[PDB]
């Protein structure tokens, strides 16, 4: 006699809460993330030549220091410095230290 | 470490597919922009609402 | 959302629907039946899609800028670096907040708008052969087969065909 | 707005209105009367809070930052801390303006649709027994009292119960 | 867009009417004819016109500031400076990208809005004398000669005037 055609949305078990202008968090059915946060801890060595200063600092491969002689005529895109490296021959102070660095 | 990363921060290589990230100021390469928050869920699809009512 | 069809005048939704978005449900004479709509869940899809696109995977390339982090107290420069970068970050996180906020709203509207627009798709197919109950659903005044229900879903439903028939019982008499 | 039902299809508002911001104004055989919309009401005002929430009170907090206003010139570096704080004012200049610029639109066009959307809740309540004037109003085809009309404001009308009456009237005879 | 009437039930678009943005299109006894509507024309115009305003011609004055090329290699301050300018760019750029982005996607969705809009005022005025094909056409169930049809372009179609006419055909017997 007669029929009941019913227009509807799917839906899930388990939405995700987003803001939005006017909800501080509302449910939608999926989102992606676009805030990354985490690393793996290591520095990959592709694309970039990564050259790790080790227990030399930039400063002391270029003026030398006997420890970083093996530095001598490298080059990187990305010179790493370490932490505890350290300065063993004579002593010295670059007045202006950060700019012939950078 | 031996692997492929266009995004290096200082505490390790990340990947550069979301468009911010909340890892570390300093960066090196392809990287996401550093912004404060720490997620920033982007909608992909309709209100949830599920036979509650 | 401004439309009103999602989380408005359709109730709920159907986690039994999973081979769509929107969709349709039925009771005929014979029985019961479901189906999803593609081409109001691709155009949903699809927006997402490029809106997905235009935010992810677009990074800038910045190689050598300035320093961040600082061993020893040196005053105006070191204060004035840090300011600079600090400035930075909150511009730019003011920047990431408002755009999830716009986007998410703007997918909601969006979304919002695909369903009610199936809706009207499907009014103006059933002519006067059909009378809206208000929580997504026609009351289809006339005999329709599964056949007849899917020629609306793929919008070749003819309603001169069933025109009498519809209109007879829409307006009986209480004899 | 996008909906164009308030200044649109809606002529002008009620400043007679006072306990809501949408509402209903009837006419019937005993009278008239009038009575606000509780759900719209609250979705509008809801809406708006939650985006008044968003923007109000959710300073940041910066405590030594650089110096902005200097004793004497000096070059340089004061160039340079005035081109930084400058340029950060302008940044964030655009960000207000633009904000109150697309919430206003926003807000405009959400309240619109409210309006809009108690219509067509309206609309599909009274089935075949009213016919829309297009100026806000539907035109009952039988006799409603105010407790009738109240039914429709409380969505309880049931239309199965005046269906001949109002069927009968939308389409007399001339005889 | 969000309407779904431009570039969703209206087909396609009319290269022939170069008077306005909207209009009618006919088809009676005697013949054919088009004509532009002004009003929603002029809405959308106005609101674009507005809405461009407010990007052009809103210059801010700027004289000395800092300088951004360099002839020497120096150092931090430098790396300062360029960064400084780099970032301003950037947020800049962000700020140029989003706004037409989010103008463009606003204009498409007005100007949907007020083609639906002009629709939803001609479905209203033509009450029961008319059924909608779904194609942005209505079939007017009386005889409707240019002066009617400008009745309706005009606003001033009574539809009473034809009620008992258009019924009868929208409701004719097998006899
Ligand atoms: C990335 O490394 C930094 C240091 O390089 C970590 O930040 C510090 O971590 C603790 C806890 O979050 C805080 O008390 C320090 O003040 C933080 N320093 C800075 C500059 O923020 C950071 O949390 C690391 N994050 C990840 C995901 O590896
Ligand atoms: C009619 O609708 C679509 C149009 O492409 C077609 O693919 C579909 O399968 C048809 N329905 C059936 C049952 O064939
Ligand atoms: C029917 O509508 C609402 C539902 O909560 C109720 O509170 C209201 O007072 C009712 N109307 C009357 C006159 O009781
Ligand atoms: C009726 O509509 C407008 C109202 O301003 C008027 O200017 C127009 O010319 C009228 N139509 C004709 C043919 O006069």
């Amino acid at each position: 006699s007669t029929a009941t055609l019913c227009l509807g949305h799917h839906a899930v078990p388990n939405g995700t809460l987003v803001k939005t202008i006017t909800d501080d968090q509302i449910e939608v059915t999926n989102a992606t993330e676009l805030v990354q946060s985490s690393s793996t801890g290591k520095i990959c060595n592709n694309p970039h030549r990564i050259l790790d200063g080790i227990d030399c600092t930039l400063i002391d491969a270029l003026l030398g220091d006997p420890h970083c002689d093996v530095f001598q005529n490298e080059t990187w895109d990305l010179f790493v410095e370490r932490s505890k490296a350290f300065s063993n021959c004579y002593p010295y102070d670059v007045p202006d230290y950060a700019s012939l660095r950078s | 470490d031996t692997c492929i990363s266009e995004c290096i921060t200082p505490n390790g290589s990340i990947p550069n597919d979301k468009p911010f990230q909340n890892v570390n100021k300093i960066t090196y390469g392809a990287c996401p922009k550093y912004v404060k928050q720490n997620t920033l869920k982007l909608a992909t699809g309709m209100r949830n609402v599920p036979e509650k009512q | 959302g401004l439309f009103g069809a999602i989380a408005g005048f359709i109730e709920n939704g159907w986690e039994g629907m999973i081979d769509g978005w929107y969709g349709f449900r039925h009771q005929n004479s014979e029985g019961t039946g479901q189906a999803a709509d593609l081409k109001s869940t691709q155009a949903a899809i699809d927006q997402i899609n490029g809106k997905l696109n235009r935010v992810i995977e677009k990074t800038n390339e910045k190689f050598h800028q300035i320093e961040k982090e600082f061993s020893e107290v040196e005053g105006r420069i070191q204060d004035l670096e840090k300011y600079v970068e600090d400035t930075k970050i909150d511009l730019w996180s003011y920047n990431a907040e408002l755009l999830v906020a716009l986007e998410n709203q703007h997918t909601i509207d969006l979304t919002d708008s695909e369903m009610n627009k199936l809706f009207e798709k499907t009014r103006r197919q059933l002519r006067e052969n059909a009378e809206e109950m208000g929580n997504g659903c026609f009351k289809i005044y006339h005999k329709c087969d599964n056949a007849c229900i899917e020629s609306i879903r793929n919008g070749t439903y003819d309603h001169d065909v069933y025109r009498d028939e519809a209109l007879n019982n829409r307006f009986q008499i209480k004899g």
